[PDB]
C-alpha cells in the first residue's frame, strides 16, 4: 500500500490508495452530498450530488466514483460545484409531489408542529 | 451477360424484389439462361429500383427500372446486344457525377457484387487481407498499422481504433470478445445497415483481423432486430465463411480460432452505446454504466472486450492490404481517411455518400448533394442526427472533419446531415430532435431524465407564443448544465440542437418569444 | 396458451442472457407480452421476474396490452 497525498478544500490530507473522494472526505469530515451512495453497493452515478472540481480535470468528477490519486486537489464548494448540485436538486424537485410540512404547521405564526402533536 | 438487381432494403420498398421477379420470369419466357443476382445500395437510392447489366467488363445501370421495361431491356441489351440509351443513366464508360468527386473504402464493394455469395467478394480480392495478417504478420504489427493508418473513430466518437485495441490486448484475462456496433439507433442514417446488406464480409474480416490483434476467441455482432435482410445476409455470410475455413475455429490451418454470433437488439437509441449495449448482451436493460470502467479493460462479463462500429471494421482489410501509409494519405492531418455521410433533408439526391476527411461540406452539399431542391437559399445542416447541430449557412465551408464539425458544436454522430432551406423554423427543428432525444433517454440521471424534458416544455412554450420572460437565458442554462452533468452521451449529445440554434439563430427564438411569431412562418400555432 | 413459448425456451435454455430473444419472440406469437406468459418465462428460464418487466417494458416495441 501507498499513502496518497489529497488536498481537499486547502486541506491536506493523506488517505490511503484505492479510496473514493467520498470515504476520504467523510473520514476527514468534508461534507459531501450524496443520495445514490452506499458502501455496499457499487457505484451508480444518478443523482450526480457528489460532483467535486479536481484540479487538472475539466469536469466534475463524482466523489462516489472517483478514486484519490497522488497530488490531488479537489473543491467540493467552488461556485461551479454549488451551480452543478443546484441545478440537479432544482430538476429533482421538479418532478417533486410532496408536503415536506403540512399547511397547518406552515400557517401557524409560531410554526408549532400542529401535525406532530396531534 | 450477368444480370444484377439492387435488392437491398432500400430497393426492396423501391420495389427491387418485383423487378427481379419479373425479370427472371421475362428471361423465362424468352428461354435465356443469365445469371441473376441481387445487390446492395450504390448510392443512388433516388433511382431504385437498379438493374445492372454486366459485359466483361462494363456495366450498365437502368435508373427507375419497372417491370414494363424489363421485356425491351431484355429485347434491346440481352437479345440484341445494343444498349437501350433512352433508359441507362450510368455506365462504366461515364459514371454518374455523383460518384465521380467520392473516394470509397467501406462502401467500395456495397453496390457492386453479390452479397449471397463469397466467391464473388473472393475474387475482388477480399480475405488477403486476412491472409497476410495470418502468415507474415503479428498481432503487435496488426496494431501498428493501424496506428499508422491513423484509422479512428466512424461511429461519431473518434477515438483512436489503434488504442483500443493496445487495451483490449494487454489487458488482463485469458478470454477477450470483439463486438460490432451495428444498431442504428438514428432514424435517417443507414450506413451500417446498407454495409450489411450490400458487403458483409468486410465486416467480418476486419473483425476476425481485430481478434488476431486482440487475443479473441469469441465474437459478438449488435444488430437490430428490425433489419431482417441484413440478419439474413450476415448469417448467410457466416454459413459461408465457416465452408471455406475462413471463420470459426482453425482458420486458414493456424492456430488461430475466432467464430462469431449474432445478437438481435430489441431497439432502442440508448442501446447503441457501448456499455447500454453490453448490458442488453448481457440480458438486461440498456441503462449506460459508468466510463471509467471501459470496456477494453471490462466489458462484457468482466472479460476486456472490444467495441467497435462496422464502418472501422469495414476500414480495416483496405488499411492492411494496402498499408497504413497509403489510408493515412487521405484526410486532414487529425483525421485519416474517409467517411460515411447520409445526406438527406431538403437535398436534390440523398443517399449514401462517401467522401475524403476535409472536403468543405459546401462540396458536398452543392456539387455532391446536387444543390437545395428547388433552388431555394440553404438555411442550415443538422448535422450528426437527433444529438447533432444546425450549422448554419455562413459556416458552410468548414471542412468535414471530427474536430472541424465539433468546433462548431455539433457532432459528427450517425454522419445524418439534413440539409435544410430557408422555409423550415429554428425552434421547431430543435424541438422536433430534442423530443426524440427526450423519449429515447433511460432515466438513470437528473439532468437527461427530467432536464430534456424541462428543455422540451420551454421549447414548446417558446414555439406556441407562451413563453414567459426568461426562457432564453433559463434554457441555455438547462441546456449547458445537462450537456456538463449527464451521465452518458445520450444526455450530454442531447441539447446539442437547442445549443447550437442559440449560437446562430438566436434572433429567431428572440423574435419567436417576443414579436409570437417566426420569420420562417412554419410553426403552425403562428401561422 | 403457454405451449407456444415451449420450443423458444427449450431454444434458449441454459444461458439467463438470452431473456430479450425469448421476449421478442413471445411479442411475435402473442401480438403481446400477457403477465400469464411473462410468468410463464420467468418460472422456466429462472430469471427473477423484476427483471423481466423491466427489459420488457424498457423497449417500446414490447406492448403488454392486447392488439
Ligand atoms: N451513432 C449515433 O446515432 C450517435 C448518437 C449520438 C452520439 N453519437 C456519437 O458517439 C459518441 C458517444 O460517446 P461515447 O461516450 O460512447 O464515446 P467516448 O468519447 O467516451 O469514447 C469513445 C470510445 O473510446 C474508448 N475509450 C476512451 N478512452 C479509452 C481508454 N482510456 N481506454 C480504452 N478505450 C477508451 C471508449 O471505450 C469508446 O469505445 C458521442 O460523442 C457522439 O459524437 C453517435
Ligand atoms: C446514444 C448513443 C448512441 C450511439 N449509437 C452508436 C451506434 O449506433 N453505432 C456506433 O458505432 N456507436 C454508437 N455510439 C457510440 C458508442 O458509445 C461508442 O462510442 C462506439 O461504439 C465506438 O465505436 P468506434 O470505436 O468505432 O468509434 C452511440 C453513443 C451514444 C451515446
Ligand atoms: S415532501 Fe417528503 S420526501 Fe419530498 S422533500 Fe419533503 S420531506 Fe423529503
Ligand atoms: S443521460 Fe439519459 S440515457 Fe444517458 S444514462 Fe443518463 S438518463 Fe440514461
Ligand atoms: S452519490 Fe449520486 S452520483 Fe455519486
Ligand atoms: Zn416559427
Amino acid at each position: 500500500m501507498r499513502l496518497v497525498r489529497v488536498n481537499i478544500d486547502n486541506k491536506e490530507i493523506f488517505a490511503e490508495e484505492g479510496k473514493t473522494i467520498l470515504e476520504v472526505a467523510h473520514e476527514n469530515n468534508i461534507e459531501i452530498p450524496h443520495l445514490c451512495y452506499d458502501k455496499r453497493l457499487k457505484p451508480y452515478g444518478a443523482c450526480g450530488l457528489c460532483v467535486v472540481e479536481i484540479e487538472g480535470s475539466p469536469k466534475l468528477a463524482r466523489a462516489c466514483s472517483t478514486y484519490v490519486t497522488d497530488k490531488m486537489v479537489i473543491k467540493t464548494d467552488s461556485p461551479r460545484v454549488r451551480n452543478a448540485r443546484k441545478m440537479a436538486l432544482e430538476l429533482l424537485l421538479s418532478e417533486h409531489r410532496g408536503d415536506c410540512r403540512p399547511p397547518c404547521v406552515l400557517a401557524c405564526p409560531a410554526h408549532t408542529d400542529c401535525q406532530g402533536y396531534v | 451477360m450477368k444480370i444484377r438487381v439492387g435488392l437491398g432494403s432500400c430497393g426492396m420498398a423501391a420495389g427491387g424484389n418485383k423487378v427481379m421477379e419479373c425479370i427472371q420470369q421475362e428471361l423465362r419466357s424468352r428461354n435465356l439462361d443469365i445469371p441473376v443476382e441481387p445487390t446492395g445500395c450504390i448510392g443512388l437510392c433516388f433511382f431504385e429500383p437498379l438493374v445492372d447489366v454486366i459485359d466483361g467488363d462494363d456495366v450498365y445501370t437502368y435508373g427507375n427500372v419497372t417491370p414494363e421495361m424489363i421485356p425491351k431491356i431484355i429485347e434491346s441489351h440481352v437479345i440484341g446486344k445494343k444498349p437501350l440509351d433512352e433508359f441507362i443513366v450510368s455506365t462504366s464508360f461515364e459514371p454518374y457525377p455523383m460518384l465521380k468527386s467520392q473516394v470509397r473504402i467501406a462502401l467500395k464493394n456495397c453496390g457492386r457484387i453479390n452479397p449471397e455469395d463469397i466467391d464473388d467478394y473472393i475474387k475482388n480480392g477480399g480475405y488477403e487481407a486476412l491472409k497476410k495478417v495470418l502468415t507474415s504478420m503479428t498481432p503487435e504489427e496488426v496494431i501498428e498499422e493501424i496506428k499508422i493508418s491513423g484509422l479512428r473513430g466512424r461511429g461519431g466518437a473518434g477515438f483512436p481504433t489503434w488504442f483500443k485495441w493496445d487495451a483490449a490486448r494487454k489487458a488482463s484475462g485469458d478470454i477477450k470478445y470483439v463486438v460490432c456496433n451495428a444498431d442504428e439507433g438514428d432514424p435517417g442514417a443507414f450506413m451500417d445497415r446498407s454495409i450489411l446488406e450490400g458487403d458483409p464480409h468486410a465486416v467480418l474480416e476486419g473483425m476476425t483481423i481485430a481478434a488476431y490483434a486482440i487475443g479473441a476467441k469469441e465474437g459478438y455482432i449488435y444488430v437490430r432486430a428490425e433489419y431482417p435482410l441484413a440478419i439474413k445476409r450476415l448469417e448467410i455470410a457466416i454459413e459461408q465463411a465457416r465452408n471455406r475455413n475462413l471463420l470459426g475455429n482453425n482458420i486458414l490451418n493456424t492456430n488461430f480460432s475466432f467464430d462469431i454470433k449474432l445478437k438481435k437488439g430489441a431497439g432502442a437509441f440508448v442501446c447503441g452505446e457501448e456499455t447500454a449495449l453490453i448490458a442488453s448482451i448481457e440480458g438486461e436493460r440498456g441503462m449506460p454504466r459508468l466510463k471509467p470502467p471501459f470496456p477494453a479493460q471490462s466489458g462484457l462479463w468482466g472479460r476486456p472486450t472490444n467495441i467497435n462500429n462496422v464502418e472501422t471494421y469495414a476500414n480495416v482489410p483496405w488499411i492492411i492490404t494496402n498499408g497504413g501509409k497509403a489510408f493515412a494519405s487521405l484526410g486532414t492531418e487529425k483525421s485519416k481517411g474517409t467517411k460515411v455521410f447520409a445526406l438527406a433533408g431538403k437535398i436534390k439526391r440523398g443517399g449514401l455518400v462517401e467522401v475524403p476527411m476535409g472536403m468543405s461540406l459546401r462540396e458536398v452539399i452543392y456539387n455532391i448533394g446536387g444543390g437545395i431542391k428547388d433552388d431555394k437559399a440553404f438555411k442550415a445542416v443538422q448535422m450528426g442526427g437527433p444529438s447533432g447541430g444546425c450549422i448554419p449557412a455562413d459556416l458552410i465551408d468548414t471542412p468535414v472533419d471530427y474536430e472541424s464539425i465539433t468546433k462548431t458544436g455539433a457532432i459528427m454522430g450517425s454522419g445524418g446531415m439534413i440539409v435544410m432551406d430557408e422555409t423550415t423554423c429554428m425552434v421547431d427543428i430543435a424541438r422536433f430532435f430534442l423530443e426524440f432525444t427526450c423519449k429515447e433517454s433511460c432515466g438513470k440521471c437528473t439532468y437527461c431524465r427530467v432536464g430534456t424534458r424541462r428543455m422540451l416544455e420551454i421549447l414548446d412554450r417558446i414555439c406556441n407564443g407562451e413563453g414567459r420572460d426568461g426562457d432564453l437565458e433559463l434554457l441555455e442554462e438547462l441546456a449547458v448544465s445537462v450537456k456538463d452533468g449527464s451521465l452518458c452521451g445520450l444526455g450530454q449529445t442531447a441539447p446539442n440542437p437547442v445549443l447550437t440554434t442559440l449560437r446562430y439563430f438566436k434572433d429567431e427564438y428572440i423574435a419567436h418569444i417576443r414579436d409570437k411569431k417566426c420569420p420562417a412562418k412554419q410553426c403552425k400555432a403562428l401561422i | 396458451d403457454l405451449s407456444l413459448l415451449d420450443p423458444v425456451l427449450d431454444e434458449y435454455k441454459g444461458e439467463k442472457s438470452n431473456i430479450i430473444a425469448i421476449l421478442q419472440k413471445t411479442q411475435e406469437i402473442y401480438r403481446f407480452l400477457p403477465l400469464d406468459a411473462l410468468n410463464y418465462i420467468s418460472e422456466k428460464t429462472g430469471v427473477k421476474k423484476a427483471k423481466i418487466y423491466g427489459i420488457a417494458t424498457f423497449y417500446a416495441q414490447f406492448r403488454l396490452k392486447p392488439v
